RNA sequence: GCGUAGCAUGCUACGUCAUUCUCCUAAGAAGCUA
RNA sequence: UAAUAGCUUCUUAGGAGAAUGACGUAGCAUGCUACGC
């Protein structure tokens, strides 16, 4: 049976950069709790898996920035890392694709559920998710389509989303080329049978698709977080267009998306000592740590004296009520320490000194609100760089 | 612990170890009231740990059978609230005109969009400016939804009731747009 | 689900599961139930069974729970302990739980099975969380009595009027009248399910049915007739709201010109609207369906809700309320299923009137100013409960007379329930006495009524007439033959048209018999228009004939002399078995 | 909240639950006042219950804190520990409280019902802080009261300008006079909600009251009427600012020339300007609330307040202003209901005016120059701390004389009150003594001033007019009816009604009688202004009829009948009681 | 030389307690990200 | 009114395990001494 569904509209009230207003979905009880029951094996097995394309449950903690890092840059011969943005993701998503991404996620249940099953979880998906009726403000509006923020595969059907339009966009790329300009044998013939397998044959040949897929794995390296991807691709292939560019994104974003993706918000770096530009909102660097170099993350600095400036909560101002707030904060803007910029190493050391100034009209008050002072006291720990140093390093 | 005999045991095998040391008695006798008391003091201490194991089970038992239950009477609470809200809405149904418009269909059933669109009595216009009011529903009668509608009501944003002359060309700036109008189906 | 115990109402959130009602029990009071009485099955939050893989131990004494659940001494863990120790079952609200004896009649009340005399007679004495528990679990008793029944068919279409009855063979038949009704089952091919209740009546001779309907959905013989049955919801209301007294009639508010019909029950009307709860008894034939109307017509602005257990008493005061109170503002309340011929000649079921009419198990749930309550005697503590627990107002009016029949009482079987202990009112009315007592007697000769206040009544009864000098009462053997369920007296039919040939008068009579056998062939030989001694109480009639077949304890109940010699107005034929039944009245000898 | 001890001021975050207002108390005085008096509940952020699954403990020494709740004596988690022990019960900033015994009289303030007259003496000769705390519990304790009340009906309405009443079986009835209001019900069922604010007076003849309202609704007679109540706000601002003396006057000017009639009072103008706060106590008419215009005139430029316990007190200032002042820059602050007609004649209602008069109980949050508050003796220590708190003022004038009638004290029935203790401005005046005193009779003939030189001063006044011999002393016996629960004497009016036609020059003279219910039914019978002694105070006539109702301890005390005597501007005919009182006075034979 | 008894030393098993560590779960507060 | 998911910090409680120490009991191995053969 298909159960249609009302999903909220819901104003986010939360620190950010530019002042249009954030939405959240917040989907029925009914939808989450069947989507769960669909999709939660999946998810978690998604979760937990390290070193693959999606980086999902992958920590940046403990040297696992530099894993990803690492698998990343997967032996491609002439790396460029590249990475692109996705104008209006949630909204301007065709329901074509969205209906992709529900189906690649459905493909687990090959014995669990019968071809009805998976229809009727589908059209669910579809009623509750894709387009439905949305409450907003006290009256129910349609949603003409796009992906809703509040589902229970959001960031992975966001990912499916995402690998798919970087396919398309290797797929373009590799038949817009000439062909009689191609010099690699090899390539091709690859093109050859790429066109064929698309437009000449019917049914599935998954021997080209293994062929295809080894292809953009040895070429076309990629990283995936449900909206944001990091591209270690081979510069000469693409160079010669045997290998998807900014331009492929943006020509396919625009047969494919509704939008134009301005290549101002997209990145290119030549030099992988670099690193990613921003990947999550984190710019990384490179680091020597302990006798080995490492990749740090580091966020914006505006960032996190902005978190500890503005603040969604009254009580939050006390400061010696939420000390781990700060702490939380210094273990983020731990890596500007080793920035070359003496001002974004200034950050840690100043939430530093705010927590042990903290800590001292902390027991101050205290001591004032009886007269002895608490017999165990572990917060020295916490304005030395070693409790956060032991926090980007592989041990753990 | 104290409720039970292996309490008793140990205090009389106690007292009597006491009892016959100050009375000055023989090394074997010591002895043996001294491996008599350690055993007393083994059951006792052995039929203990048991006491505080059966008051955590029992705490974390009636625990557990208190979640079951307040969460037994909140669920009642919550099927009550459903029922009533569910009813409510039957009463407020338009019969007459969603029976027959569900009559006029063949297999019975009608796309939900076209249930207010051809039966709700009342209609809320949310208007953001003085064009789009010129334009849609200006007068006290309007057509929409190939029905007429005549004005009942105006408010503004602030929930403030707006008189049909207050909405003008050179009044606009001073009202709190959008204005939101309710109209009855004529 | 949590609650409060049955006899010292403190919070608990246990019951005794073996009972048929299930009522909660605090800690001490569920050990003294469990290890008194047989009941060793009780549920808490979850039933305390044995969640192993296999095994099923119900009892609560044998039970010692373990991690998080609750086994024998079999698959019990390393760890203890005992569910049923130290006094108290473990349960929700250990230590708020305070113990009550009272579990000497407790036990005694949910163990019994009902089928002697006593165990009403302590059902009714007990407290008032008792009289509740009591009542719920003997309408609960008589409901699954009635899940082990005969049933029948009808034979073939027979009449319009009149149906046929084939039976099964091996099991009882139950009484006929509108109290017992049928029901039709269509398990013709082809999915059983309803077409319409039928009542049923023995017919003429042999075997027949004469009916009362439902349905016009008339059946082939593709349907067999059950009894029905239904579910017992649990009552809360007390049976008796507390007696607290007005200073002066509040909210009741008195009229002009009443009437000079019923001027003299002015103080009566008075005393009724002083009182929470009054009681009157009227001794039969004395104005009290007369005399709520009178009610009704001294304060004429209170909206007043009459009811009564059975549809003949509620239509004969909607009779009467129409005849002499307005008729507009009248609204009387049918069930929907309508299982009776109902009322149907005021403005029907508007709930929202002023007099309202209703049966006592199809009330709404409402508000009134004065409530009168009729037939008193019929109605059961059920009844009560349900009637102070659907209607709130701000007096009750409970009228009727102990002296006549009680309610059917079906389970009783041995011994005789004493009119004292009918129902909580019949109690009052004995112990203390009823608030009003009107003692006229506008129907029967002079003799006999004179006898009849001396009979049982505390001589409070008169006559305005004479005596018609055409009553009787003989003794004649009448042979007994009996052989059917009932008593027959068909040569004493004999002997008194032997006699009736010499009397011209009562040649239009109605018979009346202690016994449904005889009376059913008194209708055969003779076509003399017949009505059970239960089918009166509510008629006057000036020609009625009326035979004793037996001698026995449901030969000299005065209950049933009082209410068969006084439905007769100038003229009665009656026969007597026994000589204490020809002498404790004068009459002729013939 | 975290707050302060109420009799040390250190921190704490405890309260005593069973105290009416829920004072704060540090862990040492917390203990000291639980361990010895009977209450025992304690509120901290969380307040002290036993926190077990359904368990009802409050008193703090059974208690522990265990695992992160409190818990009792056998539902603690197994590691402890005790709450009230250590001398001390366990609250926030517990090894920084320390108090003082002054825990010996604090219990008596806590305990006393303030039903003696000790209490009222050790709750005003205490320290500082329980002088506040005691006010603020007085205050409770008086709106507590009220909920022991009765709760009205309407019988019904002949008359539409007289309701009838109908008071609850089973409660006192309150008084019916002007201070009290109501307010009303419909709980039929059907709008349990207010119907607007009503207020009673008792009728003449049979059972009435001429009722009067804010609204225009009518009562179907469902609706009633419960006497209205008034949460006591905590007492935020000590009952005097402490006074410092400066050297010179600050915040204030003189004037030019301020008059040919204000020129004796320039000295204590001065004085006024250089402290903070002054004290003028006066016999009755000497010149005090003229003083006060006085300085008005005196400080031109300064923004002044005015203010008093009473209504007809501040409105016979109002028009003593409006007589001297200039008109244009005054005000006058009515409350919303206005239960007395109040003084329109004045931009009414205007709180940023120059001059402002209002009462006590309507005075709106403001600034000032100086504030000068009027007949202190009204005033109890609410009146001051609320005063001292809505308005801020650079200096403080308190205008007033003890020996006049104090506040009421309606709880007070055992023993006297002293002057010295009737707030602490008079206690202020008694001890030390008043900063200005002016003392002379300037109103009253020679006759009445030459006898209550004998009642209440001691043979201190001279005075000037000459005894025009229109001062009666009446001889009448004045038979008792204990109507209203206020007497009224019926002969005795029927003596003045019998005697007012006799006399053509006293066709308007007040009518003065200690009771507000002959007072009040005498308007009928005579017709003239009427008037109780309480709200006599302050206001003078040209002609006063005095009447002592009944002999008793309300009616024969001697500052009430000092202060109604002297009122009168010519003459005053008085009927006396008791043989002391009437031969105490000098007057005339009749 | 053997048997019984006693003392001392050592090893294993079990029960109880103290400390430290790891993990598994539950509950709560908070931070960041998409 | 306040979504899905991931990671992290901190606190509390419960279980299980490990390690070390302490006591008690039982079993086994050895040395010395008393008695009997
Ligand atoms: N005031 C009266 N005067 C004469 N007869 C009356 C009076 N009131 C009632 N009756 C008669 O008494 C009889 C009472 O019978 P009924 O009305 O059935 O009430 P109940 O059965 O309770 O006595 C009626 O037939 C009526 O005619
Ligand atoms: N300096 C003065 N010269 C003449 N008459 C005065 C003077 N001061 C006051 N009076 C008169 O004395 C009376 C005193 O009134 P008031 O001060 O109100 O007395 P109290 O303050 O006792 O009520 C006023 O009515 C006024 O007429
Ligand atoms: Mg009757
Ligand atoms: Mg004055
Ligand atoms: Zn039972
Ligand atoms: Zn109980
Ligand atoms: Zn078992
Ligand atoms: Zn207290
Ligand atoms: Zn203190
Ligand atoms: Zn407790």
């Amino acid at each position: 049976n298909v159960i249609p569904t009302i999903t909220q509209m819901n104003l986010k009230y939360a620190i950010s950069a530019k002042n249009r207003a954030r939405t959240v979905a917040g989907v029925s009880i009914c939808s989450t709790m069947t989507n769960r029951q669909f999709h939660q094996k999946l998810l978690k097995s998604i979760a937990a898996t390290r070193g693959a394309t999606v980086v999902i449950g992958t920590s940046k903690f403990y040297g696992g920035w530099h894993n990803m890092l690492k698998t990343v840059y997967s032996d491609v011969e002439n790396p460029h890392l590249m990475g692109w943005d996705y104008p209006k993701c949630d909204r301007a998503m065709p329901n074509m694709l969205r209906i992709m991404a529900s189906l690649v996620l459905a493909r687990k249940h090959t014995t669990c559920c019968s071809l009805s099953h998976r229809f009727y979880r589908l059209a669910n998906e579809c009623a509750q998710v894709l387009s439905e009726m949305v409450m907003c403000g006290g009256s129910l509006y349609v949603k003409p389509g796009g992906t809703s923020s509040g589902d229970a595969t959001t960031a992975y059907a966001n990912s499916v989303f995402n690998i798919c339009q970087a396919v398309t966009a290797n797929v373009n790329a590799l038949l817009s080329t000439d062909g009689n300009k191609i010099a690699d044998k090899y390539v091709r013939n690859l093109q050859h049978r790429l066109y064929e397998c698309l437009y000449r044959n019917r049914d599935v040949d998954t021997d080209f698709v293994n062929e295809f897929y080894a292809y953009l794995r040895k070429h076309f390296s990629m990283m995936i977080l449900s909206d944001d991807a990091v591209v270690c691709f081979n510069s000469t292939y693409a160079s010669q267009g045997l290998v998807a560019s900014i331009k492929n994104f943006k020509s396919v974003l625009y047969y494919q998306n509704n939008v134009f993706m301005s290549e101002a918000k997209c990145w290119t770096e030549t030099d992988l000592t670099k690193g990613p530009h921003e990947f999550c909102s984190q710019h990384t660097m490179l680091v020597k740590q302990g006798d080995d170099y490492v990749y740090l993350p580091y966020p914006d600095p505006s960032r996190i004296l902005g978190a500890g400036c503005f603040v969604d909560d009254i009580v939050k101002t006390d400061g010696t009520l939420m000390i781990e707030r700060f702490v939380s904060l210094a273990i983020d803007a731990y890596p500007l320490t080793k920035h070359p910029n003496q001002e974004y190493a200034d950050v840690f050391h100043l939430y530093l000194q705010y927590i042990r100034k903290l800590h001292d009209e902390l027991t101050g008050h205290m001591l004032d609100m009886y007269s002895v002072m608490l017999t165990n006291d572990n917060t020295s720990r916490y304005w030395e760089p070693e409790f956060y140093e032991a926090m980007y390093t592989p041990h753990t | 612990f104290s409720s039970l005999p292996s309490y008793a045991a140990f205090a009389t095998a106690q007292e009597a170890y006491e009892q016959a040391v100050a009375n000055g008695d023989s090394e074997v006798v010591l002895k043996k009231l001294k491996k008599s008391l350690n055993v007393a003091k083994s059951e006792f201490d052995r039929d203990a740990a048991m006491q505080r194991k059966l008051e955590k089970m029992a705490d974390q038992a009636m625990t557990q059978m208190y979640k079951q239950a307040r969460s037994e009477d909140k669920r009642a609470k919550v099927t009550s609230a459903m029922q009533t809200m569910l009813f409510t809405m039957l009463r407020k149904l338009d019969n007459d005109a969603l029976n027959n418009i569900i009559n006029n269909a063949r297999d019975g059933c009608v796309p939900l969009n076209i249930i207010p669109l051809t039966t709700a009595a009342k209609l809320m216009v949310v208007i953001p400016d003085y064009n789009t009011y010129k334009n849609t529903c200006d007068g006290t009668t309007f057509t929409y939804a190939s029905a007429l509608w005549e004005i009942q009501q105006v408010v503004d944003a602030d929930s403030k009731i707006v008189q049909l002359s207050e909405i003008s060309m050179d009044n606009s700036p001073n009202l709190a747009w959008p204005l939101i109008v309710t109209a009855l189906r004529a | 689900a949590v609650g409060a115990c049955v006899l010292c109402n403190s919070q608990t959130s246990l019951r005794c599961g073996a009972c048929i009602r299930r009522p909660f029990l605090c800690c001490k009071c569920c050990y003294d139930h469990v290890i008194s009485t047989s009941h060793k099955l009780v549920l808490s939050v979850n039933p305390y069974v044995c969640n192993a893989p296999g095994c099923d131990v119900t009892d609560v004494t044998q039970l010692y729970l373990g991690g998080m659940s609750y086994y024998c001494k079999s698959h019990k863990p390393p760890i203890s302990f005992p569910l049923c120790a130290n006094g108290q079952v473990f349960g929700l609200y250990k230590n708020t739980c305070v113990g009550s004896d009272n579990v000497t009649d407790f036990n005694a009340i949910a163990t019994c099975d009902w089928t002697n005399a006593g165990d009403y007679i302590l059902a009714n004495t007990c407290t008032e969380r008792l009289k509740l528990f009591a009542a719920e679990t003997l309408k609960a008793t008589e409901e699954t009595f009635k899940l082990s029944y005969g049933i029948a068919t009808v034979r073939e279409v027979l009449s319009d009027r009149e149906l046929h009855l084939s039976w099964e063979v091996g099991k009882p038949r139950p009484p006929l009248n509108r109290n017992y009704v049928f029901t039709g089952y269509r398990v013709t091919k082809n999915s059983k399910v309803q077409i319409g209740e039928y009542t049923f009546e023995k017919g003429d001779y042999g075997d027949a049915v004469v009916y009362r309907g439902t349905t016009t959905y008339k059946l082939n013989v593709g349907d067999y007739f059950v009894l029905t049955s239904h579910t017992v919801m649990p009552l809360s209301a007390p049976t008796l709201v507390p007696q607290e007294h007005y200073v002066r009639i509040t909210g009741l508010y008195p009229t002009l010109n009443i009437s000079d019909e019923f001027s003299s029950n002015v103080a009566n009307y008075q005393k009724v609207g002083m009182q929470k709860y009054s009681t009157l008894q009227g001794p039969p034939g004395t104005g009290k369906s007369h005399f709520a109307i009178g009610l009704a017509l001294y304060y004429p602005s209170a909206r007043i809700v009459y009811t009564a257990c059975s549809h003949a008493a509620v239509d004969a005061l909607c009779e009467k309320a129409l005849k002499y109170l307005p008729i507009d503002k009248c609204s009387r309340i049918i069930p929907a299923r309508a299982r009776v011929e109902c009322f149907d000649k005021f403005k029907v079921n508007s709930t929202l009137e002023q007099y309202v009419f209703c049966t006592v198990n199809a009330l709404p749930e409402t508000t009134a100013d004065i409530v009168v309550f009729d037939e008193i005697s019929m109605a059961t503590n059920y009844d009560l409960s349900v009637v102070n627990a659907r209607l709130r107002a701000k007096h009750y009016v409970y009228i009727g007379d102990p002296a006549q029949l009680p309610a059917p009482r079906t389970l009783l079987t041995k011994g005789t329930l004493e009119p004292e202990y009918f129902n909580s009112v019949c109690r009052l009315m004995k112990t203390i006495g009823p608030d009003m007592f009107l003692g006229t007697c506008r129907r029967c000769p002079a003799e006999i009524v004179d006898t009849v206040s001396a009979l049982v009544y505390d001589n409070k009864l008169k006559a305005h007439k004479d005596k018609s000098a055409q009553c009787f009462k003989m003794f004649y053997k009448g042979v007994i033959t009996h052989d059917v369920s009932s008593a027959i007296n068909r040569p004493q039919i004999g002997v008194v048209r032997e006699f009736l040939t010499r009397n011209p008068a009562w040649r239009k009579a109605v018979f009346i018999s202690p016994y449904n056998s005889q009376n059913a062939v008194a209708s055969k030989i003779l076509g003399l228009p017949t009505q059970t001694v239960d089918s009166s109480q509510g008629s006057e009639y000036d020609y009625v004939i009326f035979t004793q077949t037996t001698e026995t304890a449901h030969s000299c109940n005065v209950n049933r002399f009082n209410v068969a010699i006084t439905r007769a107005k100038v003229g009665i034929l009656c026969i007597m078995s026994d000589r204490d039944l020809y002498d404790k009245l004068q009459f002729t000898s013939l």
